[PDB]
């Protein structure tokens, strides 16, 4: 665990407190979305790489494959909530009480 | 807690020592419940569509009755598989332990003593 | 929606869950929900209306920080154990986040606000999926991992869920609310015997599945969202009302009926780990589940509530609706208590 | 929340009830800024200094009503030379569910939580003696 | 006064009332996804400060 | 909800507030009684622009066929109680 | 007498928004009752564009004002 | 009126029409079967064989076998000096007490 | 097989049955202005499907055997008693509204399904877009209540927006007192009684209201009563519309299958018209409405589905 | 004829009855096959019969 780990889970840790905590933007909050995944790879990598696990270099890759899916698909909400309401702003999406 | 029984038969419906045990008669109790589940079914099923409950379909309440008994039979099959597994597991693991499960010393009730409780 | 793409769409959502299933390595497992998100979401918009939107907007959100949370676990426990297999957890601090990203999933308290609103905002049909094949991945990865999972943890989020799950319940009117009120309560079950026997998780699991496709098979039927719109079927389909009572008398946990079997095997599996407090305080707790039930039965059954005039309109019509296997549905939801050794096949 | 209850079910019943009281007013007040959190993160105070006199008003009620269970259930297993008794906790978690009352300013909900408060309190001293187990670890 | 006041007040009427009570503050909720989302932040402080459930 | 409804006290203080604003009109000459062009000395856009203060403070549009007769303080406070329905 | 059956003030009780009104959701009604809200009031927003006069393609005295959509 | 609802129908009186019945149905036919059935059953069968087989059950509950046996015991026991009845249920032999 | 996602998947597509002649055309006009002699001119040159108006009975013309059914069984509405006391306190004004609301929505669902099973064309009149005329008529003239329009349009609402929209609206123009004399001449004693001023009502909704918002979705046509009695000069325009407007044009397989589904379930289709408001015109007692349909459920060829009962001779139960 | 609309059951689906008794038939003869088989082979592994 050397100091290098430190920053990228602290990274993680400030992209998470950061999608909790919404301003206004959805689109901000999709930013934190793909920050946490960037973390993720980040440290993934380091992992696999510093431990000469071979066939596990192919993990990180997987990993964007599907943080795309995920990107692009909260993109195409994004599209729908901005056609409905002409913002991006959150407080919009209040119709649905608990 | 006998997901991982040393049975190496995985994903198995029936492991093929399962054959070794009687089958349920095709008269068990719990079997004809199964079947009387698929007449209800069928009753139930006439009654929601607005038809003669007890007249309509004969061809599609016998149906339910075979669908049900059929896979009744090989869930009856598998439980009692079950639970003969339980018991063989149970039985040796108290003969490879003897001392976790010794016979009690045998005591009768003249020298065994029990405090009294008066009722007045 | 073409017809042939709802099919794919729907057969992408299954293979997701069943990838979760299948899967020993944990990459895949974090692929299967993934894919899961991706299918599920195109099956809310279906309607393409403001309220849909929102609700799937907000399950995205949920789901994907939990899929984060999640392959965070994953990743922790790789630098602790150098391995993906997909079994206990090495690292207790891998656990909580893996617990809690599960809880996320499954919409266990104090992560249940967006089950009342998605299940509101979408469909029947669509709801149906949300709080029935949803809960099969999650709780496939519990299954595995309970060993390591925080005792504490798990068992306050339990208890949680089935308080907040049946008060949330009481002030309800609408029966998408109520039905996912209801699911929140019913996680508390699964996962509260979760680290004592696994076993009866499943099959609660099976028997909360069960009653509750019936109950929105019977609500499909009558295109009913609302408990005045259901007060009217006693005036169209009186049979139905007579299966909605048994079917809301067996999700209250009353004997004979099937719904009783779940609490009474995980009462049991409690009660020889000497945990007796607890399972008197869920048993006692659920009564605020049954009695938002009951409130249902006298509305829609026991009473008959106002008509309408054009409700003689609808007497001409039969049902059209395919209400598949709830001949079936109802009867196991209602009389399977004398088959409760059955509940041996699930190990 | 470990450390307390471990420092709080060291001290012998009846003694060092300076110390008994500082426990418990560290659990009541701890539970006061749990409420605080969440009801400032719900219902949005309509300014800073309002949500910070709502957590002032939550917490105090918490630890007023920790602060008096732990005095009043050790002073009176103090004098009463009866340490291993579940009536200390009954006094002692009525005279909490009073100071529930004083704050709310209501009698009914005095009442009931002096009835509800004082049970548990006893509950909770008689699992302490018995063994009972809220989160049994599993055995079989 | 014992039968259908006192007796109807402590054990029926006032566990009623609570569950009312209690109703109520679950869900009377902004449906605001910056206000729930924000209690999970809470809910994971919470569970590793105070109750230690990452250990 | 909670918040407090509208009263004819409340309306009478808020319009004579949105008068006491108005730079034309001398503070201490303002009865709820007197007459906008006999009294105190306005002409018709003066009018024309306290009506529309009037709707700023009360949020509510107010067309010229009935702003045409709101001649005093208290003819304004009748016209917006009567279209806000605020019999108290 | 007649078997007593509920009355429309019965019923009217389970048709609000809750079930219990508090000062919170006394403005809450109950939703649409097919789930569709009525579509905001139209708010599109075109982006208005001097093309020219100081223009290559406006032929130097045009001022083509243009609302645009992208 | 609030609602379009029926006026609440007044009560119907069985002896008007039939002023034999019995209470049990409309139908006089189905009245006269209705109320056999409930005499015949209830009171020919139930009431009088039940009673009947009640006092004759085949000596219910021992009681009258335990009396002739306190007959036979006591005379055997007075014929031979023995006590009528001993203050030990069973015999101290086969009782081992403590220390 | 029966309409669903298997039979669109193997073929049965709206398009491929769907021809330049597949119009849904809708004659409208005042009372007594020639709307049922021309629209039944108008099937039958252009070999189009003709629906009679619908009226209180339509609903039982096409269930059972297709006979009215008696008059409990529609909720007393009377159109008769409509006209001699429009202002009785058993609310039958808008009872009589609601109900043929209903009827005419289903008969509008019954045209859509015609049209996109068989391709055939289809000529109502005064279909579901049009029924607002009389409802804005009796509000203006103290007929019914405030509450009864709301509700009207609550249940409109929630329902028109699913169909489609006619492809050629027939509109035959009739001053009021060419009416008021054309009535009288037909010489019905309830319908004599309608005052001048309802048939003004009328007239402002057709034209001010209706035919502005039809305009700009359907292609409107229309005709004096001197030009509307050749029904060949009127068949003649409808063949050279050019059809250049209106939602028809964005509708493909996928559209036209999702509105198939709706307009074959029937039940589907009315699911709103009787939405849980209470109001005292339309709200029915459970004492009474349980009454009722136990007294439906028994007359002939009704206690079961279709097709099931042996009253009506009926047979193979057993197998079917 | 009663009805004005032929109703959608009017007269028996043939085809699904025959596959519906066709299925019954089935599933009995392959239940009670697998019972004797069963029964066989429980007599066979403990020497019986
Ligand atoms: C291997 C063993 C499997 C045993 C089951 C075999 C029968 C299942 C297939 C029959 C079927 O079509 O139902 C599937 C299913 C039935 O759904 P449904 O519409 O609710 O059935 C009622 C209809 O009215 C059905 O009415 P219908 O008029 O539309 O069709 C008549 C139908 C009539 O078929 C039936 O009898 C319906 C009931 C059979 C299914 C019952 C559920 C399966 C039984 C096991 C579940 C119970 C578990 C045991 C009890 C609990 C534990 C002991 O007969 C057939 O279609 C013959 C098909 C032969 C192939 O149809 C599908 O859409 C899926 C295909
Ligand atoms: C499609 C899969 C998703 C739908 C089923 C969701 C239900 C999940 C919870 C209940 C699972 C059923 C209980 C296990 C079982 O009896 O089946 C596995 C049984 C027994 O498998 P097993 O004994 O090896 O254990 C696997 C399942 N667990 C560990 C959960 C118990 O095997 C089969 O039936 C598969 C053979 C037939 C293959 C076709
Ligand atoms: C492991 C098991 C788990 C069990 C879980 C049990 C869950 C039940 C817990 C619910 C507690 C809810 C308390 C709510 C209190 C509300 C008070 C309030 O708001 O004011 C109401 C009222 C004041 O309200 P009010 O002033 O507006 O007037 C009330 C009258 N009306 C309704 C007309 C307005 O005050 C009370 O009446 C409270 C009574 C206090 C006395 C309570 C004593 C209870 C003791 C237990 C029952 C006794 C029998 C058992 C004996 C056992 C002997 C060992
Ligand atoms: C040890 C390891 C440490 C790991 C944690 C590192 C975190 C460091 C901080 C970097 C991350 C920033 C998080 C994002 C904060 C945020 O977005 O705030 C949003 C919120 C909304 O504010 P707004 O909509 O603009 O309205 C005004 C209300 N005041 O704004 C607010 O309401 C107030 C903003 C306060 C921001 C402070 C956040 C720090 C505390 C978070 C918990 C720490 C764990
Ligand atoms: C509620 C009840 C719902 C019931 C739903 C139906 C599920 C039971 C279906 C049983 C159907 C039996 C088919 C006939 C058996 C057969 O011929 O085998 C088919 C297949 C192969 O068998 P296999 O064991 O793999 O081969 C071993 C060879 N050496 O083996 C199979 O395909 C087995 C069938 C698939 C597995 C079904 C699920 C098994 C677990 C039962 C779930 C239900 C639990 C009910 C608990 C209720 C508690 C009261
Ligand atoms: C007299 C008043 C008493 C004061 C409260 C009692 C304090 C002592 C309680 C305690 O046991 O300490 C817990 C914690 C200190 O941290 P710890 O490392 O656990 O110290 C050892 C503790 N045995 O101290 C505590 O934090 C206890 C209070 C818990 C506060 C939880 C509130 C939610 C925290 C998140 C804040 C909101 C979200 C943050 C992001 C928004 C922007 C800031
Ligand atoms: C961070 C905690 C959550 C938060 O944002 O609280 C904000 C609250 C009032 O902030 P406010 O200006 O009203 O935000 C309005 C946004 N529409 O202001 C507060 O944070 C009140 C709570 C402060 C913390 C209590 C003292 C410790
Ligand atoms: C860690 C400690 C966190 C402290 C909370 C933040 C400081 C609060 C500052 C005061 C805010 C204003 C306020 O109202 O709180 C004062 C509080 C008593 O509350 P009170 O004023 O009486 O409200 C009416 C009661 N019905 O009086 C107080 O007790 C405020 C301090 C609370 C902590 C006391 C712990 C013992
Ligand atoms: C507000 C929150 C703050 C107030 C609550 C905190 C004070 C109570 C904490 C419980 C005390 C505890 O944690 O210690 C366990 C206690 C004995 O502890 P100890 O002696 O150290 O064990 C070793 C013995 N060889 O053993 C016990 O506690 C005995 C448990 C008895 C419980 C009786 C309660 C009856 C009512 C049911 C409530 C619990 C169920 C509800 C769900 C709980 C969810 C957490
Ligand atoms: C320094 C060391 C101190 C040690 C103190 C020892 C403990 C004493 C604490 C006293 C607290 C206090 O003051 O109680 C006082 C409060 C009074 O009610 P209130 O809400 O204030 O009324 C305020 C009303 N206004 C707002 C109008 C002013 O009691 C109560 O509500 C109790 C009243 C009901 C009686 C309950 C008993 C019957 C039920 C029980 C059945 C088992
Ligand atoms: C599906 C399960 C069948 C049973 C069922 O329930 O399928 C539902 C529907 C049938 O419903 P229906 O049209 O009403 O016919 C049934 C009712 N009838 C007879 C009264 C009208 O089947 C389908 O759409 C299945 C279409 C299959 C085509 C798949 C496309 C290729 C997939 C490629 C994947 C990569
Ligand atoms: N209240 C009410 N009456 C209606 C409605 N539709 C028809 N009617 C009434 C008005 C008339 O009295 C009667 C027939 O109306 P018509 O439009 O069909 O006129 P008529 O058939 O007599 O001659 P015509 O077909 O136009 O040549 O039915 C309706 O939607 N509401
Ligand atoms: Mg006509």
């Amino acid at each position: 665990m050397s100091m290098v780990y430190m920053n990228i889970m602290m990274a993680f840790t400030v992209s998470l407190v950061g999608l909790l905590m919404y301003r206004s933007h959805l689109m901000s909050s999709l930013l934190c979305l793909e920050g946490m995944m960037l973390s993720l790879f980040v440290m993934a990598a380091l992992t696999i790489l510093n431990s000469h696990f071979t066939l596990a270099s192919m993990m990180p890759i997987i990993l964007l494959v599907f943080a795309a899916c995920e990107a692009a698909l909260g993109l195409s909400l994004l599209v729908m909530v901005s056609n409905t309401y002409g913002t991006d702003y959150v407080q919009n999406l209040n119709l649905l009480q608990c | 807690m006998m997901t991982g029984r040393q049975g190496r038969a995985t994903f198995q419906f029936l492991p093929d020592e399962a054959r070794s045990l009687p089958p349920p008669k095709l008269t068990d109790p719990r079997l004809a419940f199964v079947g009387f589940l698929g007449y209800c079914s069928g009753l139930i099923d006439n009654a929601i569509r607005r038809r003669p409950v007890l007249l309509a379909g004969l061809h599609r309440q016998l149906l339910y009755i075979t669908s049900f008994v059929f896979v009744g039979y090989y869930l009856l099959k598998r439980q009692d598989y079950m639970y003969a597994v339980r018991d063989h597991d149970m039985f040796s693991y108290i003969k490879s332990h003897p001392e976790d499960f010794p016979e009690k010393d045998k005591k009768t009730y003249g020298e065994v003593f029990e405090e009294f409780h008066p009722v007045r | 929606m073409n017809p042939i793409i709802f099919i794919i769409i729907l057969l992408t959502i299954m293979l997701g869950t069943i990838i979760v299933m299948i899967s020993s390595h944990w990459l895949l497992v974090w692929i299967g929900f993934e894919m899961n998100m991706l299918a599920i979401i195109p099956i809310m918009m279906k309607n393409h209306n403001p309220r849909a939107t929102e609700a799937s907007t907000k399950y995205f959100l949920t789901q994907s920080t939990a899929s984060m949370l999640l392959m965070m676990a994953v990743i922790i426990n790789l630098m602790f154990s150098g391995q993906w297999t997909v079994m206990k957890l090495f690292n207790p601090m891998a656990s909580m986040l893996m617990t809690m990203a599960l809880a996320m999933k499954l919409g266990m308290a104090p992560f249940h606000f967006w089950v009342p609103e998605v299940t509101q905002g979408i469909p029947l049909s669509s709801g149906l999926i949300l709080l029935t094949w949803q809960k099969l991945a999650p709780m496939s990865v519990l299954y595995q991992i309970f060993p390591s999972i925080n005792l504490n943890l798990i068992l306050t989020l339990s208890v949680l869920s089935i308080l907040i799950g049946g008060w949330g319940g009481l002030n309800q009117t609408q029966l998408r609310k109520i039905m996912a009120y209801s699911s929140i309560a019913h996680m508390g079950w699964m996962t509260a015997v979760l680290p004592y026997n696994p076993t009866m998780t499943l099959l609660n699991l099976i028997i909360y599945i069960i009653m509750t496709s019936t109950m929105f098979t019977m609500f499909m039927a009558n295109s009913t969202t609302t408990t005045l719109s259901l007060s009217h079927t006693w005036n169209k389909t009186p049979i139905m009302t007579v299966l909605i009572l048994a079917t809301l008398l067996s999700m209250g946990g009353l004997p004979p009926l099937s719904g009783f079997m779940p609490k009474w095997m995980i009462i049991q599996e409690m009660t020889k780990n000497n945990s007796i407090i607890l399972p008197t305080f869920m048993a006692i707790t659920a009564l605020l589940n049954l009695y938002f039930y009951m409130r249902l039965t006298y509305s829609t059954t026991l009473t008959m509530f106002p008509s309408t005039n054009n409700m003689k309109m609808k007497w001409q019509f039969p049902l059209m609706k395919k209400m598949t296997f709830l001949p079936t549905m109802v009867v196991l939801s209602t009389m399977m208590l004398p088959l409760t050794p059955m509940l041996s096949v699930l190990e | 929340a470990k450390t307390v209850l471990r420092q709080y079910w060291d001290i012998p019943e009846g003694t060092e009830c300076h110390r008994k009281t500082y426990a418990t007013t560290s659990i009541g007040g701890a539970a006061g800024l749990v409420v605080s959190a969440y009801s400032v993160a719900l219902k949005t105070p309509t300014s800073f200094l309002e949500g910070v006199a709502r957590t002032g008003r939550y917490t105090f009620t918490a630890a007023a009503i920790g602060a008096i269970f732990g005095l009043t259930s050790c002073i009176s297993a103090q004098v009463r030379e009866k340490p291993d008794d579940p009536l200390n906790y009954l006094i002692g978690g009525c005279a909490g569910g009073l100071i529930l009352g004083a704050r709310t300013r209501s009698y009914g909900i005095g009442a009931a939580a002096c009835a509800y408060m004082g049970l548990t309190a006893a509950l909770v001293k008689m699992g302490q003696l018995e063994g009972w187990q809220v989160f049994a670890e599993p055995k079989v | 006064l014992l039968d259908l006041i006192w007796l109807e007040a402590i054990l029926p009427k006032t566990i009623s009332l609570a569950q009312m009570k209690a109703s109520t503050l679950v869900t009377n909720q902004k449906g605001l996804i910056k206000l729930y989302f924000l209690s999970f932040l809470i809910t994971i402080l919470i569970s590793m400060i105070l109750f230690n459930f990452h250990e | 909800s909670d918040a407090p409804p509208l009263t004819l006290e409340g309306i009478k203080d808020r319009v004579l507030y949105v008068l006491k604003l108005y730079d034309k009109i001398d503070p201490e000459k303002l009865s709820v009684n007197s007459h906008f062009m006999k009294d105190l000395g306005l002409d018709s856009l003066d009018q024309v622009e306290i009506i529309m203060a009037m709707e700023d403070e009360f949020g509510f549009e107010i067309p010229d066929i009935d702003a045409e007769k709101l001649m005093c303080p208290q003819e304004i406070v009748d016209y917006i109680a009567d279209k806000k329905d605020v019999y108290e | 007498a007649r078997q007593w059956q509920p009355d429309v003030e019965w019923a009217e009780q389970y048709g609000g928004a809750v079930m219990y009104p508090t000062k919170e959701t006394a403005h809450w009604k109950p939703p649409p009752w097919n789930d569709v809200d009525p579509p905001k009031d139209t708010l599109v927003s075109n982006l208005t564009l001097n093309f020219g006069p100081q223009h290559p393609a406006a032929h130097g005295v045009l001022r083509l004002v243009m609302e645009l959509s992208g | 009126l609030r609602w379009q609802e029926d006026p609440e129908p007044e009560d119907e009186n069985l002896y008007e029409k039939n002023p034999d019945s019995h209470g049990y149905d409309k139908d006089p036919a189905v009245d006269i079967w209705n109320m056999r059935v409930v005499f015949f059953f209830g009171f020919s069968i139930v009431l009088v064989l039940g009673s009947t087989f009640v006092a004759y059950l085949p000596d219910y509950r021992m009681q009258e076998w335990a009396r002739r046996e306190a007959e036979r015991l006591v005379k055997y026991r007075e014929a031979h000096g023995l006590p009528i009845m001993e203050s030990n249920c069973f015999d101290p032999s086969k009782i081992q007490l403590p220390e | 097989l029966q309409y669903g996602p298997l039979a669109y998947i193997l073929g049965e597509k709206a398009t491929k049955k769907m021809t330049e002649k597949s119009k849904l055309i809708t004659v409208d006009g005042n009372i007594c202005s020639g709307k049922s002699k021309l629209a039944k001119e108008i099937a039958e040159k252009l070999g189009l499907k003709h629906f009679p108006e619908a009226g209180i009975h339509y609903v039982d013309s096409t269930t059972g055997d297709g006979k009215p059914l008696p008059v409990q069984f529609s909720g007393n509405c009377s159109l008769e008693k409509f006209y001699d006391d429009p202002k009785s306190n058993d609310g039958n004004s808008y009872r009589l509204q609601a109900w043929l609301y209903a009827s005419r929505l289903l008969q509008y669902a019954d045209a859509l399904e015609h049209l996109l099973s068989t391709g055939q064309g289809v000529v109502l009149e005064r279909s579901i877009y049009s029924d607002f005329v009389f409802l804005e008529a009796m509000y203006r003239q103290g007929f019914i209540r405030k509450q009864c329009v709301d509700h009207y349009n609550q249940v409109k609402k929630v329902t028109i927006c699913e169909y489609l929209p006619p492809h050629v609206v027939v509109y035959v123009d009739v001053p009021v007192p060419e009416v008021q004399s054309r009535i009288q001449k037909k010489g019905n004693p309830h319908e004599m009684k309608i005052t001048s001023a309802y048939l003004q009502d009328i007239e402002n909704a057709y034209k001010g209201t209706f035919l502005p918002e039809m305009s700009e979705k359907c292609e409107v046509l229309q005709y004096s009563a001197w030009e509307a009695q050749d029904a060949e000069k009127v068949v003649e325009d409808i063949e050279y519309l050019k059809y250049d407007k209106g939602p028809w044009l964005d509708q493909n397989d996928r559209k036209l299958h999702k509105l198939r589904m709706l307009v074959q379930d029937k039940l589907e289709v009315l699911n709103y018209t009787s939405i849980p408001v209470f109001l005292p015109e339309v709200t029915v007692g459970a004492h009474q409405s349980d009454q009722v349909f136990q007294e439906f459920t028994e007359l002939p060829g009704r206690k079961y589905r279709a097709g099931y009962n042996e009253d009506v001779g009926d047979k193979w139960i057993w197998l079917k | 004829k009663f009805y004005i609309q032929e109703p959608p059951h009017g007269s028996p689906n043939w085809l699904k009855v025959g596959l519906t008794l066709g299925t019954s038939v089935f599933l009995w003869i392959y239940l009670i096959k697998q019972h004797n088989e069963d029964v066989l082979e429980y007599k066979r592994r403990n020497g019986l019969e």
